[PDB]
RNA sequence: ACACCCAG
């Protein structure tokens, strides 16, 4: 049972015998991605300062970070932050891409991974920023009325409030464990939520 | 084994009809050289060579490629032994000879294994990043992040990426399967509607194509696959 | 300690002694390219690899959610109270376990080792 | 060095006067219980060409049973002993009539000297060692057991009792160390005694071949 | 039957209050996890400033990992013990595991105070993430609660992390599980397939198929291992003063053998002196019946094996005769050192009058001699017998 | 202490702390700054170590805190090399005091590879297969005071208790048997390996046997489980009875002279019937 | 033949 099986895995329902370990099962909230076209991923990369692979020079690379679009080098950037906070947005806001593409950075080797192809398997989880939950009571009071609302789960996702995370997303993503705890002033643990 | 710090680049393009093709780049253990087991290609080649295949002939191009940095020496130390390897080759087209060569069907001529060498290095080596005539830069910069990337792990500075992370592997739901049976049994369908037309017309019947295509390849094909298990 | 690149065709320099002079001389072994240096060294090796790890660690993890921050060690040349720490762990640092501080304010990537 | 060396040379010598001992020669006490200091005394202190050559340690011993059955033992100066060397010696035990000899080998033997090891096998019998083999006694080990090598008439007495064959007894290997150790040839048989966490002491024989 | 049909009417039962601690332990037992985490914190922050000295045989990473494992461990069975000292005599979990029916000590203490340290492949749980255990835990932690010491009981319900490193460890059992059975059932096959066609031949010899001696008796002995008992040797672990005293039967102190022997039997022992060369030639039989154990025992590990338990079948003839202890009694020591010698000669196991098969019948009973001579000797059965 | 010092195999991977070739050719001039003083005091005419030797020289350098806790000096290991490579090599070592404790090694002078790379060849020789002192394929040893008697030593004292002293046993890495036993100060009664070849090759067959019953009841027994000991000698009588390991394997039971009809019940059932 | 599954 590998650690990063959390969460849409099962960690108990295993057959036994020759067959254990090899034959596992979904979580409940484990969501196979099914897959999209990079297509509107790379004109949005072109359109946005990153620039093209075969323009640069084998010089700049050193101080820039790569990036990585369903596996395939595709150019570099200078500006890290400001991608990751732009590619982040447009997700919560599904203005051009769709929940289920990840994307990765690997700060320690300069490496941005965007994946879009099927076979990545997500789990739903909702969204802290500033040590503050993004689901408000408003959000729970419009489910908790679920029926002649036409407010369901996908409405949930386009508010911005819970995004998909998969396994290779959860390398570099810092998971709160229940509300309850954790997300207040004691001892910090860890004040970036 | 001889190889220490094996690399994997399982690699297969979107909607291509061919499947997965690795193009394992290993360094051999001391007992520091690093080959490549290109497909279609039986033993192994050094990495420089493919480099001087692609395209990039000059030394100063090819570490350019793969050492992003020449201010540190190790990285630079690691490969002077893969450059030494590569001394007897000095042209592009004697590299392109150099892999037709080794292939897994020898030519006669020496344009027959330029060429097959050429197709090789084009269509079956990383599909993913590109296949197309001008598509070569692209490919040196992954086979530089080739390089690059098993040069850090011999030195220890990334962690070696273990084959049980299950962010390294992905789920074939009945999507992708489907869609590889349909794959090739539209390329049966078409490639016999292709006979039947041809056959018809040698002796100048023409034909009536709805009567060409038969309505028994794909749905034997689907319905024995999802029952068998085959 | 580092090898130029060729200026003639593009290739990799390597030593070479000349009986004239007895000076050191890189020599292009492709071509006919001569060069006399002054850096007088060919190889060194780092047999207990000491290697200075704080040149290698990136300036840019200090914004990582995901990572540690204490108030306790402040910024030496920033000011700084809050910075982050880790480890390496990594292979060719005998123990690897002992901590590297990177501030983290904007527009300051001073890292220091204590 | 000097002061290793002829500790090395004392020792050597001290396990295979054992080795002498322990084959039914004539051995006295003295040179059993040689102490390290009267060595030095009576043979020298440096040996790296100084009084205790090698050429010099050979040790005549007789057999208590018959005595004109006598021994050799050899120390040549080359750490590679061939051919050449070998039928000097040869030459040595013509003179003085004594068939068996121990030649004491430092750093291995050549190939070809190997099979004249074997070549006049069943006229002089001649079994070598390595300097490090003979460095240790082996029967002094807790692991090895007491062997005793016992006659001919007493194993046919041994055959006739469990009325056994002679291939149905155990084997014990003649390149096997305990099996230079006491210089047995094929078709012996070896009385091996034991202690026992279940009995005590046990009986077992084993045959060379 | 007898004691099942009791169990009709005693009755026996477990349930949540076989498991409910006390307030007193719940706060023993929090405090010595608290105490515990506190040290484990003291050592990561000793550790991560250069100031923890490498223990020498291994590197400052495994001398880490091994301080922490000795504290948790330490704080396990600490926890352990503070648990199962505050259990009534009611308790069943006590009540099934003092009987040794089902269940041990530490499932009393995994059940009531911690689940203690959990490991995979040996080790702790590893960093599967980048540097992290799992994603809800900080870079670089090598606290407990990260690295997946359980600090809560089965009875308080495990915290989601912990429950997801018990998954781990369980699934390691089934999967050791699994693969050693695979394993040990082919070291299994090609153990007996080698030696099925061993067998003791009439002779007495062990020989394979081929009719080649294994060994000359089986188990160097001859006795099979059914009928063979655990016993003790008395003449090996005294020293040579405990030894002269207690094996010795004294000819002199007449005022002794009057308290131990009838007056007939005494008068005989002090008037013969071929009596008194016997018994001097047993004590040297007993000497050299040390020597020869001092060879074969070089640990002193007195605890053999022997088919005829000699202290069972003494305590047998006591019971059954109604011997008195206290009265003197009417047994000749030279009746005791004829009987010794006629049953030594009387068991054989191999057979012949040859000497080299009365060698061999000498060492096969060897180690028994000894035990019926050191126990049917004159001295202990005229005092303690 | 003395005896893990001089067993223990020790190179020069494990007491340099970093080696360096360079290209000066007058011993007079060098571009190493704190090396011209007592180079200059080494060459007040040494006799042949001035002489037509070629430039290029090798310095490596020892780093200090691993050869105190290492215990050697530049005696040792200069005629260590002198030894090793004879009057193909020429050695010069400095002072202890030096902060910098330099090893200067330079090649022969009557010297078709370049020196350029010959140097190179040497200097990996010098770090991969040459040992400063002790004796090789051991890896670490160690050192523990026992406190029970499965390696505690137990003597007989003159009234006859067994005590039970402390004294000190060395645990090894990688085995050699041969030249261990050899060694001065160490006992060659007791001394044993858990390797069942080596033992074999050097104790003999009784040896190896008895050291076969030591280890499998060690590997049964810590379990705290009983076997007894027929069993165990019946095992090792059979696998030691023909006077070599019978590894108990294809390669060892169906080698022995025994009918070929279990031989094909065993293993490699078609190829034994073809052999028979 | 393959899958699934029972017991240790
Ligand atoms: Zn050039
Ligand atoms: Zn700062």
């Amino acid at each position: 049972l590998h650690n990063t099986l959390w969460g849409m895995v099962c960690p108990a329902e295993t057959p036994e015998g020759h067959a254990v370990g090899l034959v596992k099962n979904l979580a409940l909230m484990a969501y196979i991605s099914v897959g999209s076209q990079p297509s509107p991923i790379l004109e949005f990369l072109e359109e946005w300062s990153m620039e093209n692979l075969e323009e640069i020079s084998p010089a700049a690379i050193a101080d820039a970070t790569k990036i990585f679009v369903n596996g395939c080098w595709v150019g570099i950037h200078k500006d890290p932050e400001q991608l990751m906070n732009t590619l982040r947005k447009l997700r919560r806001q599904m203005d051009i891409i769709v929940s289920e593409v990840s994307m990765i950075r690997d700060i320690r080797e300069r490496e941005i991974r965007i994946y879009t192809d099927a076979g990545r398997i997500c789990r739903p989880l909702l969204i802290v920023e500033k040590q503050k939950l993004l689901l408000k009571k408003r959000h729970i009071d419009q489910l908790k009325e679920r029926e002649y609302n036409n407010y369901s789960w996908q409405d949930l996702v386009a508010s911005g409030v819970v995004e998909y995370i998969d396994t290779l997303e959860e390398e570099t993503v810092m998971l709160a464990m229940t509300p309850d705890d954790l997300q207040e002033k004691e001892v910090a643990y860890c004040s970036t939520y | 084994s001889k190889y220490a710090y094996t690399g994997e680049c399982r690699s297969c393009l979107e909607n291509s009809s061919r499947p997965t093709s690795t193009i394992w780049v290993s360094m051999l253990a001391r007992g520091q050289r690093i080959v490549a087991t290109l497909p279609y290609i039986k033993q192994e080649v050094p990495i420089i060579i493919v480099f001087r295949a692609l395209g990039f002939v000059s030394d100063r191009d090819i570490l350019e490629h793969i050492i992003y940095d020449f201010e540190d020496p190790e990285m630079m130390e690691m490969v002077k032994p893969s450059l030494d390897e590569a001394f007897v080759i000095q042209e592009q087209n004697v590299a392109l000879n150099f892999i037709g060569s080794r292939g897994a069907k020898p030519g006669v001529t020496k344009e027959k294994r330029i060429k097959y060498a050429k197709e090789v290095l084009q269509k079956e080596m990383l599909p993913h990043v590109g296949v197309s005539d001008f598509c070569e830069t692209k490919k040196a910069y992954f086979l530089g992040y080739m390089v690059h990337r098993l040069l850090l792990a011999a030195l220890g500075r990334r962690e070696l990426d273990d084959r049980d992370h299950y962010g390294n592997k992905r789920l074939d739901l009945a999507g992708p399967l489907l869609a590889f049976l349909f794959r090739g049994m539209f390329k049966n369908l078409l490639k016999e509607v292709r006979i039947y037309a041809q056959k018809f017309i040698d002796r100048g019947k023409d034909f009536n194509l709805e009567l060409a295509i038969k309505t028994r390849i794909i749905s034997d094909g689907l319905k024995y696959s999802l029952a068998t298990g085959n | 300690v580092g090898i130029r690149f060729c200026q003639e065709c593009n290739n990799m320099l390597y030593p070479k002694e000349d009986k004239e002079n007895r000076i050191l001389l890189y020599a292009c072994r492709n071509c006919d390219y001569q060069q006399e240096a002054d850096n007088s060294c060919i190889y060194v090796n780092k047999i207990t690899h000491e290697v200075d790890e704080l040149t290698q660690i990136i300036a840019d993890v200090s914004q990582d959610p995901t990572l540690p921050r204490t108030e306790d060690h402040p910024c030496q040349k920033c000011g700084h109270k809050e910075a982050v720490f880790f480890q390496s762990h990594s292979a060719r640092a005998e123990d690897a376990m002992r901590l590297y501080y990177v501030c983290t304010a904007p527009h300051c990537g001073h890292r220091w080792t204590e | 060095d000097d002061e290793e060396e002829t500790y090395r040379l004392w020792k050597i010598r001290k396990t295979i006067m054992q080795l002498c001992h322990d084959r039914g020669y004539l051995v006295t006490q003295d040179e059993l219980d040689q102490t390290l200091e009267e060595f030095k005394a009576q043979f020298g202190d440096k040996p790296s060409e100084g009084r205790p050559r090698r050429t010099d340690l050979t040790v005549l011993v007789a057999h208590n049973d018959d005595p004109t059955d006598q021994m050799f033992v050899f120390f040549p100066e080359e750490p590679k002993v061939g051919i050449k060397t070998i039928k000097v010696y040869c030459q040595r035990m013509q003179e003085e009539n004594i068939t068996r000899a121990l030649i004491v080998v430092q750093q291995g033997m050549t190939p070809s000297a190997k099979q004249s090891l074997v070549d006049m096998a069943p006229k002089y019998i001649l079994e070598q060692f390595l300097q490090q083999e003979l460095l240790i006694n082996i029967t002094e080990h807790e692991l090895v057991p007491e062997h005793v090598v016992m006659t001919k008439e007493e194993v046919t007495e041994l055959l006739a009792r469990y009325k056994l064959r002679e291939n149905q007894l155990p084997r014990i290997q003649a390149g096997d160390p305990v099996a230079r150790y006491f210089g047995i040839k094929r078709g012996q048989v070896v009385k091996i005694i034991r202690p026992s966490e279940t009995a005590g002491r046990y009986i077992t024989y084993r045959l060379v071949q | 039957t007898v004691i099942n049909n009791w169990l009709l009417i005693e009755g026996h039962t477990i349930g949540i209050g076989d498991s409910i601690a006390d307030s007193k332990t719940y706060q023993d037992i929090q405090n010595t996890i608290k105490k515990a985490k506190q040290d484990v914190i003291e050592v990561i922050e000793k550790a991560h400033n250069n100031e923890l000295e490498p223990t020498p045989g291994n590197t400052l990473r495994q001398t880490f990992e091994n301080q922490v494992n000795r504290i948790l461990n330490d704080a396990r069975d600490k926890t352990g013990s503070s648990a199962q000292k505050s259990l009534s005599e009611y308790n069943n979990f006590k009540s099934m595991v003092v009987s040794g029916a089902k269940g041990s000590k530490i499932n009393i203490s995994q059940v009531i105070a911690v689940v203690g340290q959990q490991n995979v492949e040996g080790k702790r749980i590893p960093f599967g993430f980048k540097h992290r255990t799992l994603p809800h835990f900080i870079k670089d932690d090598y606290g407990p609660e990260s690295r997946g010491f359980v600090e809560n009981s089965y009875l308080a319900g495990l915290t989601p992390t912990e429950f997801f490193f018990h998954a781990m460890g369980g699934r390691e059992g089934l999967i050791d599980t699994a693969v050693k059975t695979a394993e040990t059932g082919y070291i299994q096959r090609r153990l007996i397939k080698s030696m099925e066609s061993v067998m003791v031949k009439y002779d007495a010899t062990v020989r394979n198929s081929i009719n080649q001696v294994v060994q000359l008796r089986y188990g160097e002995d001859g006795l099979a291992g059914e009928s063979v008992e655990f016993q003790n040797l008395a003449t090996l672990k005294p020293s040579n003063k405990a030894f002269e005293k207690k094996f010795r039967f004294d000819y002199t102190n007449e005022r002794a053998l009057r308290r131990t022997l009838q007056e007939d039997l005494v008068k005989d022992v002090l008037s013969n002196a071929h009596i008194q060369n016997e018994l001097e030639r047993e004590f040297e039989r007993m000497r050299e019946d040390r020597e020869v154990l001092r060879v074969i025992f070089p640990t002193g590990d007195s605890k053999v094996v022997l088919p005829c338990n000699l202290l069972r079948m003494i305590w047998n003839a006591q019971k059954i005769f109604h011997i008195n202890p206290r009265l003197p009694s009417d047994l000749h020591p030279i009746k005791v050192v004829e009987g010794v010698k006629e049953l030594s000669k009387k068991l054989v196991i191999v057979n012949g009058d040859d000497p080299l098969s009365r060698q061999a019948q000498e060492n096969a009973t060897l180690l028994f001699n000894i035990h019926l001579r050191s126990t049917l000797c004159s001295r202990r059965m005229a005092e303690e017998f | 202490k003395d005896i893990l010092c001089r067993l223990e195999h020790t190179t020069l991977r494990k007491v340099t702390a970093n080696t360096a070739i360079y290209y000066d050719p007058n011993p007079q001039s060098t571009v190493v700054a704190e090396d011209q003083e007592w180079v200059n005091v080494y060459y007040e005419m040494p006799d042949f170590d001035v002489a037509r030797i070629s430039p290029w020289l090798l310095r490596v350098e020892l780093d200090r805190k691993h050869m105190t806790d290492r215990k050697l000096t530049m005696e040792q290991i200069a005629e260590k090399i002198n030894a090793g490579f004879g009057d193909d090599l020429n050695c010069i070592f400095n002072d202890d005091n030096a902060e910098k404790l330099v090893l200067r090694i330079r090649i022969m002078n009557s010297d078709k590879m370049d020196d350029d790379v010959f140097l190179r060849c040497i200097e990996s020789n010098m770090l991969t297969d040459m040992t400063l002192q002790g004796i090789e394929q051991i890896s670490k040893v160690y050192m523990h005071l026992p406190q029970t008697d499965n390696k505690k030593k137990i003597i007989i004292t003159e009234d006859g208790e067994f005590k039970a002293l402390q004294e000190w046993i060395l645990e090894t890495d990688g085995v050699s048997l041969m030249r261990v036993l050899s060694e001065k100060d160490v006992d060659p009664v007791r001394t044993t390996s858990n390797d069942i070849v080596e033992i074999f090759t050097v104790l003999g067959i009784e040896a190896v046997r008895k050291a076969l019953e030591r280890e499998l009841y060690h590997v049964i027994s810590f379990d705290g489980s009983y076997v007894n000991y027929r069993h165990l000698a019946l095992l090792c009588d059979t696998m030691t009875c023909r006077g070599h390991l019978m590894a108990i394997t294809r390669h060892g039971v169906n080698r022995q002279d025994t009918g070929p009809l279990m031989k094909c019940s065993f293993e490699e059932t078609v190829d034994v019937l073809m052999e028979a």
